[PDB]
């Protein structure tokens, strides 16, 4: 007679409560969570529900404002455990007397104005400062390009007068990172002739560029001029040789920005494209949403979506069947919006499906979108279906995505009314005047 | 904006007392025995002595926390007979319900 | 016809802890309300019930503390109104039941727990001795 | 004049009778008229009336539904946590084995209540019981121990009891009750000289 | 002559609502309480401070919403959540709804440092129980 | 008919023998890496299907508590352990070893042994501050033929 003593189960703090979600479905009936399950209050349009989404978000924005301007009503903390998110949020510095704290603290709260007066009184006074400060104040100026950031209250955007390439001249010592930080910032803001300058000065330094700084000469050297595609894919290639002899190994965000600067020439670079992401394949960089969809959108184009876009699309359908997503680049969510929208180009109900399904598989739904990318997405969706599928199916979905998923336009019910009228079913049609109403 | 002056004063009494309640309860512990020498104890009770009057815990009063009122404060819910009986008779005191047997 | 085509799960480690073994959990909920009190009891029996859980329950005697206040605001002594707080109880005894299933049933009957309804959950750990116990160091 | 909005006719209408309940009320949410489906009334009738009806209806607002856990729910959800579960050692059939194999019984309370602060002092004592027969020791070891906890020890349930709440947490609590367990057991065992002016 | 939360029959034409209608003496007999919350049980704490949050809350709501409201509110607590459950008139627009909501449970969250929900149902006039 | 996977590549990397076995997580992060986090934040969000995923997410910002309920969760008396809070005499040790002094320090340490609502730092400021206040009255305990260290 022998007791054994059972392993202990682990599992995270939302373990129980993602198990309990997994039971329950979409409300068919209802609107979206975030609105007020009331007759008077729940949107009666596309329209109405971007404006009172719009309105809460407005409320939600005056309530942190009033927060933030009187934090001493509310600092009186009575919750336990502390709940920091709760807090108020304080945006004043407090070193400052002129020092290299005081300098890294303005970066990391992210006010432009006191870290270049910071810096300036810093260099006047001869005080000390690492290149790694110096470093994170030229990504701070460089990233928003000496822009001042927004709050609630209180084309080359890159501005020919400038404190960033100011503060880089009085800068004594520089590195690959101060050199990599200032092309960033230039590319973002597309000062691309720039950029290039300082990579020019940055290989007659011998110094080795970051991915990010090669994503960023990719961008600058395909949008700086206009020649045909066989010249900028000749200097992408020589830039890739570039990062093959600094044995820097690129990343997504590389083959993600070729896909996206080569997407203006369309069938110019239809095949280029595949061999690009053949070696994506090849090294092992996983394509993600974003890739897939610079791919679709390079392969889009009027004409005969039937030579090369079917082939296209159904393959990657076929590569991205049955796998669960993860967020990889910012460009991911636009993904499904693209794939719909062939899937309606081509009137293929079985494809629409198939990439319907995709989207419902795991936590796929997430990468849907913005708002105005969802209600495109499931607009495209149920004109097809209406389109291409029996009645009694079209009504199923109809009473399974509307007005749960979307609020629909007038344009697709006009659809239904004649996918209706070609069934011949009829009796409905006074039931969809009521929901138009 | 508290009340009154009379809440105001209680107030001032009961931060007091929280800043020197430390104090009093090291002297008074030097006090409350007979262990040490006498004249410690007599140095002791000087220096308690000597200590802030509104310090002294005895001066706090159970205001009303709303009505200010000092006498007839239910100390579970810190409010007035009269307030405590407003509350409840509408409904908005959870549990409180008027008691027939 | 908009199922999802798959089902996506959370994560459970079998960890390699032994599990804590509980005799008894002794769940006393506390109530304004007899009629909560007892839909709170068929939702947590038949959770017990579903979860392979054995379940006992019993309702201890309640409290009814009763209070006295003076009726006017100035002066007429001799009138009062009494007031009283019935407290309800209701005692779920759980056996046999590991410290992984305790935690689970637990946070299900904590999470649905309804407002104005407090719960005092007494859970006995089965332990064995320790080394220093088991013989004397002496 | 600006136009004034109509309130639409509630879902509940477009609800089937063969639907997911569940899929409704997922989780604890107020009554809502327009999302139940059931002509419920609450309120005492006036003379020669009706009880009021669920529009408007703060009586039924006032009630802790419990919509969200009707028994379909409580099935699916007992069927989806049922993969956290940890099946009890079958072995340990009665209290009488679980006394044999575990004879150190340890007590301890969590409370729950509604607030923002979730502290409660009353949580951290815990209560230590073994039985003086499950435990190894002689005739003097007993009787020493005996006299050392004095009022702890009930010789009619032949169970030693300490209770362990002078600690802030807890564990502090269980840590302090096995230490005194440990130092209790060996002086019992330690034999003094005195005690033969027994 | 008893006094207390009563409505005094004045012409037989002043309309009041179910809660309104009844005197205290119905409370936990025709009508519940208006707050829920384990403070007044038996050995719980905090009861001083959960009444002092509902009556901020009540008197914060009022003053919100003016005039939207048709009835008291309901304030249940679930741990440390808070719900505010409230009966409005359909007076405003949606989009100012949308915006006091969104702006009470903010500073609500922030004020009480616990997640504060507020469920609004709305009715298109005051429900009448009775006439007095 | 070809698959669009399989066919002439670039050939401008060879398929890498070893992936990066050696990363740099050490390096402090950036504003730009900062940025590119939160947009890999921003393709996921969404607005929440139903009340499930709202309690998940406020569980995952602290505001809701987690469970089963633990009344010392967010809560540990800076590590301390029974011994520390319990058994105060190595506290004593600039205090008499014996005498009336060590008397009323041993009751002081019993009582604050028996509080459980004082951190150890406090205990311990409680018996620092006899100390401080016995040898700033030396004199008057000499005077009584008591010494003190």
């Amino acid at each position: 007679e022998e007791v054994v003593i059972p392993k202990k189960k682990t599992w995270d703090k939302v373990a129980v409560l993602q198990a309990l979600a997994s039971t329950v479905n979409r409300d068919t009936t209802a609107v979206p969570y975030v609105f007020q399950d009331d007759p008077y209050l729940m949107p009666a349009s596309s329209l109405e529900s971007r404006s009172f989404l719009l309105a809460k978000k407005s409320g939600e924005n005056v309530a942190k404002f009033i927060i933030n301007s009187y934090p001493k009503y509310f600092q009186k903390d009575i919750a336990e455990p502390h709940i920091p998110c709760l807090m108020p949020e304080y945006f004043e510095p407090q070193i400052k007397d002129i020092s290299e704290a005081a300098l890294k603290e303005r970066i990391e709260l992210r006010k432009v104005k006191a870290s270049v007066d910071m810096f300036d009184q810093l260099l006047q006074a001869g005080t000390t400062v690492s290149l790694e400060t110096t470093n994170s104040l030229l990504d701070l100026l460089c990233y928003y390009g000496d822009q001042e950031p927004s709050t609630d209250y209180h084309g080359v955007t890159w501005r020919a007068k400038n404190n960033a390439e100011r503060i880089f001249s009085l800068m004594p010592e520089k590195n690959e990172h101060s050199y990599c930080t200032m092309i960033r910032g230039m590319v973002k803001h597309r000062a691309y002739e720039q950029a290039l300058n300082l990579y020019t000065e940055l290989l007659n330094n011998r110094l080795h560029a970051d991915v990010y700084t090669f994503n960023a000469l990719i961008e600058a050297t395909v949008c700086a001029i206009n020649e045909k595609f066989e010249e900028k894919w000749s200097k992408i290639l020589e830039l890739l040789r570039h990062m093959v002899a600094q044995k820097v190994k690129p990343n997504l965000q590389t083959f993600n920005t070729i896909l996206k600067c080569l997407r203006r020439f369309h069938v110019f670079a239809r095949s280029p494209a595949l061999q690009v992401l053949r070696e994506m394949k090849a090294i092992g960089i996983e394509p993600s949403l974003a890739t897939y969809h610079h791919i679709i959108r390079l392969f889009d184009q009027p004409g005969d979506p039937l030579k090369r876009s079917s082939f296209i699309i159904y393959d990657i359908m076929n590569e991205l069947m049955g796998k669960r997503f993860s967020p990889k680049d910012p460009d991911d969510d636009k993904f499904f919006q693209s794939a719909m929208s062939i899937c309606s180009s081509l009137r293929d109900l079985e494809l629409a499906y198939q990439v319907h399904g995709l989207l419902k598989t795991g936590d796929n739904w997430k990468f849907i979108g913005p708002d105005q990318h969802r209600n495109f997405y499931y607009s495209k969706f149920f004109d097809l279906i209406c389109l291409m599928e029996q009645i009694d199916v079209t009504l199923k979905w109809y009473e399974d995505l509307i007005p749960s998923a979307y609020f629909p336009h007038s344009q697709t019910m006009i659809h239904l009314l004649q996918a209706l009228d070609v069934a011949n079913r009829l009796e409905v049609i006074p039931k969809i005047w009521k929901d138009s109403k | 904006h508290y009340v009154d002056w009379r809440m105001w004063r209680d107030v001032k009494r009961r931060k007091m007392a929280y800043e020197y309640a430390d104090e009093r309860l090291r002297i008074n512990s030097l006090r409350k025995n007979t262990i040490l020498p006498k004249i410690l104890q007599d140095v002791a009770d000087e220096e308690i002595a000597a200590l802030p009057r509104d310090s002294c815990p005895v001066r706090i009063r159970n205001r009303c926390v709303m009505t200010s009122r000092p006498r007839g404060v239910k100390r579970r819910w810190r409010l007035s007979r009269i307030v405590f009986r407003h509350l409840a008779d509408h409904g908005q005191l959870s549990g409180i319900q008027r008691a027939t047997w | 016809v908009d199922v999802p085509k798959d089902l996506t799960k959370p994560v459970v480690t079998i960890s390699d802890e032994p599990d804590i073994l509980y005799k008894r959990l002794s769940v006393l909920v506390k109530g304004h309300d007899k009629a909560v009190l007892d839909s709170y009891e068929y939702f947590a029996v038949l959770a017990a019930k579903e979860l392979g859980i054995s379940i006992k329950v019993h309702e201890p005697p309640r409290k009814i503390e009763r209070f006295t206040l003076l009726q006017s605001v100035h002066i007429y002594k001799k009138h009062r109104v009494q007031y009283e707080m019935r407290t309800l109880y209701r005692c779920l005894e759980l056996e046999h039941l590991t410290g992984s299933t305790a935690d689970v049933y637990l946070e299900y009957i904590q999470r649905n727990l309804p407002e104005g309804v407090a719960m005092e959950v007494t859970k006995t750990q089965l332990e064995q001795l320790p080394e220093h116990i088991k013989e004397p160091i002496w | 004049r600006p136009p004034r909005r109509k309130a639409l006719p509630p879902r509940t209408e477009k609800m089937a009778v063969d639907q997911d309940w569940p899929s409704v009320y997922p989780v604890a949410a107020p009554f809502k008229p327009s999302a139940v489906p059931l002509p419920v009334r609450m309120g005492y009738p006036v003379k020669k009336g009706v009880p009021m009806a669920k529009e408007g209806n703060l009586e039924l607002l006032k009630i802790p539904n419990f919509l969200h856990l009707t028994p379909v729910a409580i099935k699916k959800h007992c069927e989806a946590l049922k993969d956290f579960c940890t099946e009890w050692p079958a072995a340990l059939d009665s209290d009488e084995k679980c006394e044999k194999h575990f004879p150190i019984e340890i007590d301890s309370t969590d409370y729950v209540s509604s607030g923002p602060s979730v502290r409660n002092p009353r949580a951290r004592v815990v209560v230590l019981r073994v039985k003086l027969s499950s435990l190894n020791l002689d005739d003097h070891a007993k009787k020493k121990l005996i006299k050392l906890v004095g009022e702890r020890y009930c010789k009619t349930t032949d169970v030693l009891t300490i209770k362990t709440d002078r600690c802030p947490l807890r564990r502090q609590n269980y840590d302090y009750a096995v230490y005194l367990l440990t130092v209790l057991y060996h002086e019992s065992w330690n034999t003094e000289e005195w005690e033969k002016s027994k | 002559k008893n006094r207390a939360a009563r409505v005094r029959v004045s012409k037989g034409d002043k309309p009041v609502t179910y809660e309104e209608a009844h005197a205290p003496h119905y409370i936990a007999h025709r009508k519940g309480w208006l707050s829920l919350h384990t403070g007044n049980l038996d050995g719980e704490d905090h009861a001083a401070e959960r009444t002092v949050e509902d009556v901020f809350l009540r008197k914060f709501m009022w003053g919100t919403f003016p005039g939207c409201l048709a009835d008291q509110l309901v304030l249940k607590r679930r741990g440390n959540q808070l719900e505010i459950c409230a009966v409005v008139l359909r007076q405003l627009s949606p989009h100012k709804y949308y915006f006091l909501v969104g702006y009470s449970e903010t500073l609500l969250s922030y004020f009480y440092k616990c997640p504060v929900r507020l469920h609004l149902q709305t009715v298109p006039s005051k429900v009448v129980y009775k006439y007095l | 008919r070809k698959n669009i996977f399989t066919g002439k590549r670039l050939n401008i990397f060879d398929m890498m023998a070893v992936t990066k076995e050696a990363p740099e997580t050490d390096t402090s992060p950036s504003l730009w890496d900062v940025e590119f986090a939160k947009q890999l934040a921003t393709v996921n969000e969404q607005p929440l299907q139903n009340g499930f995923e709202e309690l998940i997410q406020w569980t995952k910002e602290g505001k809701l508590w987690e469970f089963p309920i633990n009344n010392e969760a967010g809560f540990d008396d800076d590590g301390s352990e029974f011994h520390e809070h319990i058994f105060l005499e190595k506290h004593l040790e600039s205090f008499p070893k014996q005498g009336p002094i060590r008397h009323f320090m041993e009751l002081v340490t019993c009582g604050l042994s028996k509080n459980p609502y004082l951190s150890v730092k406090q205990k311990v400021e409680h018996i620092e501050w006899f100390r401080n206040y016995f040898n700033e009255k030396k004199d008057i305990l000499k005077e009584s033929n008591i010494q003190f260290n």
